[PDB]
């Protein structure tokens, strides 16, 4: 009888914590998704790391 | 657990119910067997909980931690006794049994056994 109060409250918050996780994610991730054209250099990166491949694969 | 044999018991019970009790007896030997298999099964104690897990990792702990202290608190009685003084006419039991039919009765074979002698003729 004992346990049975506390794993209730415990499951819950952690039950609350992934419903907050995932619903902050897609929403922060959905606002912000934007600047890729601002900040053109994550594919200068890519091409800089992928020069790093198109030479350093083989 | 709870019981033990004493004598010869739960075999040389049933058979055999002082007549002043006799018809009771037949109906409590088969309710003495459902409480002796039935008590053998149970758990005898539970675990203990692990706190420190819970404790720190529910984090809820003003809540936790207080109900905590009231279970490790937390005092507990036994159960009743009321029908043990059965034990003890028992004792009283246990005179009418031999004395009152030990004696009167070795009185009796003193006299059906001298009878014996001549009757050899």
């Amino acid at each position: 009888e004992v346990k049975n109060r506390l794993d209730y409250h415990i499951s819950v918050q952690n039950m609350m914590r992934q419903k907050e996780q995932e619903h902050m994610i897609n929403w922060v991730e959905k606002r912000v998704v934007q600047s890729i054209s601002a900040q053109q250099e994550k594919e200068t990166i890519a091409k800089c790391i992928a020069d790093l491949k198109l030479l350093s694969k083989k | 657990r709870k019981l033990a044999l004493k004598t010869i018991d739960w075999v040389a019970f049933g058979e055999i119910i002082p007549r002043n009790q006799k018809a009771v007896a037949n109906s409590l030997k088969s309710w003495n067997e459902t409480l002796t298999s039935r008590l053998a099964t149970l758990p005898e104690k539970p675990p203990a909980i692990d706190w420190a897990y819970y404790k720190a990792n529910v984090a809820k702990a003003g809540l936790v931690d207080d109900f905590e202290k009231k279970f490790n608190a937390l005092k507990v009685p036994i159960p009743e006794d009321k029908y043990t003084a059965q034990v003890d006419a028992e004792e009283k039991e246990d005179v009418k049994s031999c004395a009152e039919f030990l004696t009167q009765s070795k009185t009796r074979i003193q006299e059906y056994e001298k009878e014996l002698e001549k009757m050899r003729n």
